RNA sequence: GCGAUGAUCACCCGGGUGGGUACAAAUGGCAGUCUGACAAGU
RNA sequence: GAGUCCCAUAACCUUUGUACCCCAGAGUGAGAAA
């Protein structure tokens, strides 16, 4: 089936990382290039997309007096940029310059729009190739796990211990050879469930979640007649949440 | 106002060219704008002499910026034709520099002109 | 005998009234020097009576220039008229303490009945107001004296330097970093369009190696199964049939091992291909802006070697000012890593470097550079060219 | 010596805001306010800090007389983080940029210059450094730019003029706080080349006392400069006795 | 019918070896994917 | 029980491919041509 081919996932996650790198570089320079005209914006508004949208709505500091930034910025942020506009140390630019800076800004929002589109595309792909895994670990971390092994089947044949420390080979094999303690989170650290845990419980939940991830993953890979529902993932998720609740309920301090 | 500034008067130009010629004999003179820039970079220049009728004058206007960043006296003489003749070469010279040397035979004359140029600036 | 004090703030003009007169003979004694520092003692000396803020940034610069030249602005004339009481020109005159003596004669002309004092006693009161600043204004809206100084400081400085955007060359430096960056990303994303559409129909990746040609064709041939004679003519219009690809695509579309991808997958390829199309279009637009901008900034350097080559030379130096200040030898090794200027071949390279250096100097230090000298300078290189 | 690929150890200097880069050779360095570019082509040192990439700029003693003072071992330097400094005779960013690094974002530097040609790059640099306020005006007439300067903790003067003592006194009286700092660079030749350097230095110190500035220490800038000295003083309005 | 606005200044048999800068790819190497039955409450 | 936190989403080495390079470098500084 065209909807159950995993090489799309490995390509999408690699592309998604590259898009984040490219969009960042263009944004830094739009801050520098337009910052020449108005250097105070970068300190006030840090978000790249919000920064770019300001250039589109208002081009020049003179326009700041009448232009409204309500939809882009809150009330307190929008007034600050207006005040900086008149006391700005920047120079004036020609409409020839303004046209190309707007052209750069339009590329920022277009890239931001498409990056959202790719993220939703990957979510749809992950929910059709491994619906059970997505329910437990999530679309983003799940996609990386598949990409790391290179194939869903390859990940399916790995034991739960490997999946726990899949992304931390550098620390693992250093520690193994030098007789020191090994990592306990790997790439799974960014799963939502691990975030909810605290203290030493994070290591325990990683062990519990990795064990259940292998259960839900193997069902995705090796099931001939899998329903695209994630039922195994949902019930697997409930067990880990119950484990977290009783794990987090306990208090070490004597009461 | 004019880009070439200060421009030495007739009395001062005559004195400046005297030092330039004696420096040429004693191998204490570097000729040409490219040489003048190098000496400024090495910080081995007593002062810089430039021609005010260089065509265009802008091809030597970098030297004043280098000089007054480095606090080196500089002065413009009206004629590149005369400056080249004093330098001892058979071509016009637009810029020249007097090399730093505390063991030179013409120390007193050089410092005599350098004090005058400083007053002019 | 001081009765009023004038203080000029970046936000506006402030007038104070002297309640007590500090000791004159004992002015140099330590205790009278300390009371200037102590706010509890100082507040017994003076009190704020009036404050007239400037309307905006433009007015502040105008009055700063007037104050710099010892002139009375229309704003200053208004505040003094409102506050200072009328007195005789001869019998008795209101005394005003001002920081600048050059401003004294100007105030006298506008107001014959006010006498300006700028002796050391006045300076001490001015020093105290400057020391305590906003604390003496009793909460009156003076904005922030530290931010206004920074804006007014840049404004006042550049006005004297006549700093202009025409001289600006940083636009050139950024656009180079865009152009090569766009080329890398266009090539990078274009290649990814090959693989994604390579899965669906690999043979096309062989047919039209030109990268920009795939996307427009992939935008058209979304599904290889769709093969119509009219579509063949439509894709035949794309590029030319001289290569024969228009027939090959129809044939290979009928016979290929490519696995069909989902509708959502194709939606990404065309959209991702569409993004690459925009960047190439934007890159061409920017490259034209560079050609125009360079002619404005460095016409001599641009004409001698070219707009793009000169821009890369400017960026390597870091600024047109840096390139001008470099010697002839340094410029040659500045472009010796990318072969910008490239035994007889080297001699032309060294010769062109010297000419490029002079061209930069004319461009850098001229308010409105012309291309007259760059043209003849290139011609001089052209005469050198055939000789060797 | 200090080549590209070599690695160095950065440790703090006795003066706040100044650092030492150890190795086969020691380098005086300052943390870069505007990372990623050099204002006058100095070497730069990058450290990966948890990771953000911080940068440090090498301070060349042979180019900046203030750096020569730090090398020579000045006991007290009023230039420190979070202080306002009035820099007189700011030809360009060779020394002002380093001073801007020491004061840091919280501090400010009022760069004063007269010649328009060096001023233009002073503007160009200052737009990279938000804490620098370039004042293209003669230091001989502080009344012209009184609007632009508030009270300053320290006054640094590198003006090479024969009557710089008058320039220092006027600026200190208007803008320097009581008990504030004064750091002067004196070149014997510019003031009076007729007499020896020592007579000039003794004469300038007397002028500073007359203007209610107490000299604290004196240092000569050899081997970095000849017939140069830095005088560090405190502005004691109340009394020097 | 010149010039300081700048003169002058690796190897082997037409062919093959040696060295250098930049970028891309490798299902090429380093390189080998932690432990395994108790824990928490009254 | 157990180092995510030294980017295995990586660095370095090797092979292959593409495009350029074999003069000095803070280059030198009055010769060249006859």
């Amino acid at each position: 089936s065209a909807d159950k081919v995993d090489v799309m996932i490995i390509q999408a996650i690699a592309l998604l990382d590259d898009l984040d790198k490219e969009l960042n570089t263009y944004a830094m320079r739009c801050k520098e290039w337009y910052g020449w005209h108005f250097p105070e914006l970068a300190k006030i508004v840090t978000d790249s997309v919000a920064y770019a949208r300001i250039i589109l709505t208002m081009g020049i500091r003179s326009k700041a007096s009448e232009t409204d930034l309500s939809e882009i910025l809150p009330e307190e942020i929008e007034e600050r940029v207006k005040t900086a506009a008149e006391v700005s140390m920047g120079t004036e630019i020609t409409q020839t310059d303004l046209d190309n800076i707007n052209a750069l800004a339009e590329q920022i929002v277009e890239f931001a729009a498409y990056r959202e589109q790719l993220s939703n595309y990957l979510s749809a792909r992950m929910k059709a190739i491994a619906p059970n895994l997505t329910q437990l670990v999530g679309e983003l971390v799940g996609a990386r796990l598949i990409a790391h092994s290179g194939s869903l089947i390859s990940l399916a044949k790995s034991p739960a211990s490997t999946i726990q420390i899949l992304g931390a080979e550098k620390a693992l094999f250093r520690a193994l050879k030098t007789k020191h303690d090994t990592p306990k989170y790997g790439l799974l650290y960014h799963a939502s469930l691990v975030g909810q845990a605290t203290g030493k419980n994070k290591g325990k939940i990683a062990r519990v979640l990795a064990a259940k991830a292998a259960v839900s993953l193997r069902y995705d890979a090796l099931a001939e007649d899998r329903d695209d529902s994630g039922d195994i993932g949902l019930e697997s998720r409930a067990k880990v949440e119950n484990r977290l609740s009783q794990l987090e309920g306990r208090d070490l301090r004597t009461t | 106002n004019p880009k070439a500034f200060p421009l030495a008067d007739a009395a001062l130009t005559q004195q400046i060219l005297d030092v330039v010629q004696q420096a040429a004999n004693l191998r204490q003179l570097k000729k040409g704008a490219n040489e003048a820039t190098k000496t400024l970079n090495r910080g081995i220049s007593e002062f810089i002499i430039m021609a005010a009728d260089c065509e265009p004058i802008e091809i030597l206007l970098h030297l004043p910026l280098l000089c007054e960043d480095k606090n080196v006296p500089y002065v413009f003489v009206p004629s590149r034709v005369a400056l080249g003749r004093a330098c001892g070469v058979s071509r016009p010279v637009i810029a020249a520099s007097i090399t730093t040397n505390d063991a030179s035979a013409i120390k007193t004359q050089i410092y005599a002109v350098k004090d005058k140029i400083e007053t002019l600036l | 005998p001081i009765e009023y004090l004038l203080f000029e703030e970046p936000t506006g003009y402030a007038v104070f009234k002297v309640k007590l007169q500090q000791d004159d003979i004992g002015s140099r004694l330590k205790e009278v020097q300390e009371q200037i520092n102590d706010f509890g003692a100082f507040t017994k000396l003076i009190e704020l009576v009036s404050f007239a803020p400037f309307k905006g940034a433009a007015e502040a610069l105008e009055n700063a220039n007037d104050i710099s030249e010892g002139l009375v602005s229309e704003s200053l004339k208004a505040i003094l008229d409102l506050n200072l009481p009328k007195a005789s020109s001869k019998k008795k005159n209101i005394t005003l303490a001002i920081s600048d003596k050059n401003l004294g004669p100007s105030i006298k002309e506008e107001f014959p009945y006010v006498d300006c004092i700028s002796n050391e006693l006045a300076q001490d009161l001015i020093r105290g107001v400057r020391l305590h600043g906003e604390k003496l204004f009793k909460g009156l809206q003076s904005g922030d004296l530290e931010r206004a100084q920074l804006g007014l400081g840049h404004a006042y400085s550049r006005a004297k330097v006549k700093f202009s955007v025409q001289k600006n060359d940083n636009h050139i430096i950024q656009a180079i970093a865009l152009l090569d960056q766009l080329d890398k990303d266009i090539n990078t994303f274009a290649m990814r369009v090959k693989e994604w559409y390579g899965w669906h129909f690999p043979e096309l990746a062989k047919l039209v190696p030109d990268n920009y040609t795939f996307a427009k064709l992939v935008l058209f041939i979304k599904d290889k199964a769709s093969l119509n004679d009219d579509s063949l003519h439509d894709l035949a219009a794309l590029l030319n049939e001289d290569s024969g690809i228009a027939q090959r695509v129809i044939d290979n579309a009928r016979i290929s091992m490519g696995q069909d991808i989902s509708e959502t997958d194709m939606e990404n390829v065309c959209v991702f291909a569409q993004r690459v199309a925009s960047l190439a279009d934007y890159r061409r637009q920017l490259y034209d802006y560079l050609c125009e901008k360079m002619h404005t900034v460095a016409p001599n350097l641009s004409e001698l070697i070219g707009e793009v080559i000169g821009a890369r030379l400017i960026s390597h130096a870091g600024s047109l000012t840096n390139l001008s200040k470099q010697a002839a030898s340094t410029v040659q090794i500045l472009g010796a890593e990318k072969a910008l200027f490239r035994k007889n071949k080297g001699r032309i390279s060294r010769y062109l470097a010297n000419k490029c250096s002079m061209a930069s100097r004319i461009d850098n230090y001229s308010e409105e550079p012309s291309n007259v000298f760059g043209s003849v300078l290139k011609k001089q290189v052209e005469q050198r060219l055939e000789f060797y | 010596g200090a080549r590209g690929g070599a690695k160095v150890v950065i440790e703090p200097h006795r003066h706040a805001g100044v650092y030492i880069a150890r190795g086969k050779e020691d380098l005086l360095v300052t943390k870069n306010m505007a990372p990623g570019e050099s204002v006058y082509g100095e070497k730069r040192i990058s450290v990966e800090e948890p990771p953000t990439k911080v940068e440090y700029r090498v301070w060349n003693p042979f180019r900046s007389k203030l750096a020569a003072g730090i090398m020579g071992g000045l006991d007290e330097l009023f230039i420190a983080p979070g202080k306002k400094v009035l820099y007189l005779g700011a030809a360009s960013g060779t020394s002002v940029s380093h001073v801007s690094d020491v004061v840091g974002p919280e501090g400010v530097v009022y760069a004063v210059e007269f010649s328009h040609r060096p001023g233009r790059e002073l503007i160009s640099m200052a737009k990279k450094r938000p804490n620098i306020i370039p004042i293209i005006e003669d230091a001989r007439h502080p009344q012209k730019y009184r609007m632009l300067i508030g009270m300053v903790d320290c006054v640094f003067a590198d003006v090479a003029q024969p009557d710089q003592a008058r320039i220092i006194a006027l600026n200190s009286h208007m803008f320097l706080k009581d008990q504030g700092g004064v750091v002067i660079s004196i070149k014997a030749n510019c003031i009076d080349s007729t007499v020896d350097a020592e007579t000039v230095f003794a004469r300038e110190v007397q002028k500073l006392r007359e203007e209610r500035i107490k000299p604290l220490e004196q240092l000569t800038l050899e081997p970095y400069e000849r017939d140069h000295c830095i005088v560090v003083g405190r502005y004691m309005r109340s009394g020097l006795k």
